[PDB]
């Protein structure tokens, strides 16, 4: 994409979307970054958005194909399983080295900061669905570090309702339950989120409490499921 | 569970 | 895909499908035709599930796009389209590579024959939704011709309850109405269709009955919005 | 209107 100008990108990425064509998005958002600019706000959600739908498709798809294999357990279904787990491991690695090379190290406001590292946690979350063995427990650590720097940042910087505060709290309880093997740590952090926040909704306005509001369910989701 | 997604819908 | 046994494409192809995974399931279709061999009935199927799907996506995209460049009239919109459109035709042209080299010359059986035929027509006719001007009308006369030779087989060889030969009526009347400007013989062709499948009905099993009244259903769905 | 399906659902 480097004979494309960023503004061209942006809005191309955006057509894509409305399109329901990530894979594209996906490219056009990686274009963007390459270009060495910082995003604002609303480029990191069209970032995270194509590469998490386009990580959630294989991830889907991986999780087909790994009950078919468990079940038989030809070759076929075990090479099929590796060629998607290859791939899907390629475009976490894509999204990691974005933002090894240079967002993270740009970003020096709490919002973009903490956005990002949410972004590395989950990348590195699930490359861990996937990895087995000792290889899985440096990538589980990868996770974990980049989640808790990000915690740290948020609980300093931001109010207990704000939408990236919360969406981080949430994705990290369910690295705890999920990968982790914490379920009682999932549930804590889930629990006391949940319980500080809805002690700020009053300051907050209309447009502003639906967010947290809508995060907030989420969590209590979770904790209906694991409880 | 559930993870936060892209968009809020 | 040269190197990977027929059989493993096949296998593969039934993988992709549960995984939903649809370009995928075309490559590996698109390398088990290229074998050589001709296919059986569910490879067919599997053939045509695996583009259907992919141009389906392409076209929903496409049309997509086509209304905010309809609805604008920079140049990022229209450059967007042209893209998506060129995928697209590339994979209708692939397609039709397939059924020419050498699907179509080596079936002799009219099950086969006519679900070939009509497959040459649904991508032309895809190709005619793009398509403007001359080009158009040479690629329209294409999709017209594969449908009419289809029909004209299914009339001689097929009961009229036959799924095959009702899913080409059926198609062949789309291609009336939306891309020929013939609505009148759209719902001729859809009315004919479904009574003659009609009278037919009292000949079959229940799982054949379960089939043939799907499609025909799908015939009156057409007639209801059409009427 | 609506074509074939690819499959029966
Ligand atoms: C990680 C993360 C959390 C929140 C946002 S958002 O505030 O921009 N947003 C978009 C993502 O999904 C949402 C659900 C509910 C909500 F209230 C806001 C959002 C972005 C990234
Ligand atoms: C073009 C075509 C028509 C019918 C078939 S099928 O009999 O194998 N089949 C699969 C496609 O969708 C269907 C809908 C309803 C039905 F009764 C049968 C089918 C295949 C290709
Ligand atoms: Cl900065
Ligand atoms: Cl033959
Ligand atoms: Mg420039
Ligand atoms: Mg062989």
């Amino acid at each position: 994409m480097g004979s494309m100008e960023r503004a061209s990108l942006i809005q191309k990425a955006k057509l894509a979307e409305q399109a329901e064509r990530y894979e594209d998005m996906a490219a056009f958002m990686k274009g963007a970054v390459e270009k060495g600019e910082e995003l604002s706000c609303e480029e990191r959600n069209l970032l995270s958005v194509a590469y998490k739908n386009v990580v959630g498709g294989q991830r889907a798809a991986w999780r087909v194909l790994s009950s078919i294999e468990q079940k038989s357990n030809g070759p076929e279904v075990r090479e099929y399983r590796e060629k998607v787990e290859t791939e899907l491991q390629g475009v976490c690695d894509t999204v990691l080295g974005l933002l090894d090379s240079h967002l993270i190290k740009e970003a020096g406001d709490a919002e973009s900061r903490v956005f990002y590292l949410k972004m590395k946690g989950d990348y590195y979350r699930y490359l861990a669905e996937v990895a087995t063995g000792d290889d899985k427990k440096r990538i589980i650590d990868s996770a974990r570090s980049a989640y808790q720097e990000a915690m740290d940042i948020s609980k300093k910087e931001m109010p207990p309702t704000n939408p990236i505060r919360l969406g981080l709290a949430l994705n990290f309880s369910v690295f705890h339950y999920e990968i982790a093997n914490s379920p009682e740590e999932a549930i804590s952090l889930a629990k006391t989120t949940f319980d500080e926040a809805m002690a700020d909704l009053h300051t907050l306005s209309e447009d502003s409490y639906k967010d947290s509001t809508l995060i907030m369910q989420l969590l209590r989701d979770n904790l209906t499921l694991w409880t | 569970a559930g993870s936060i997604p892209g968009r809020r819908s």
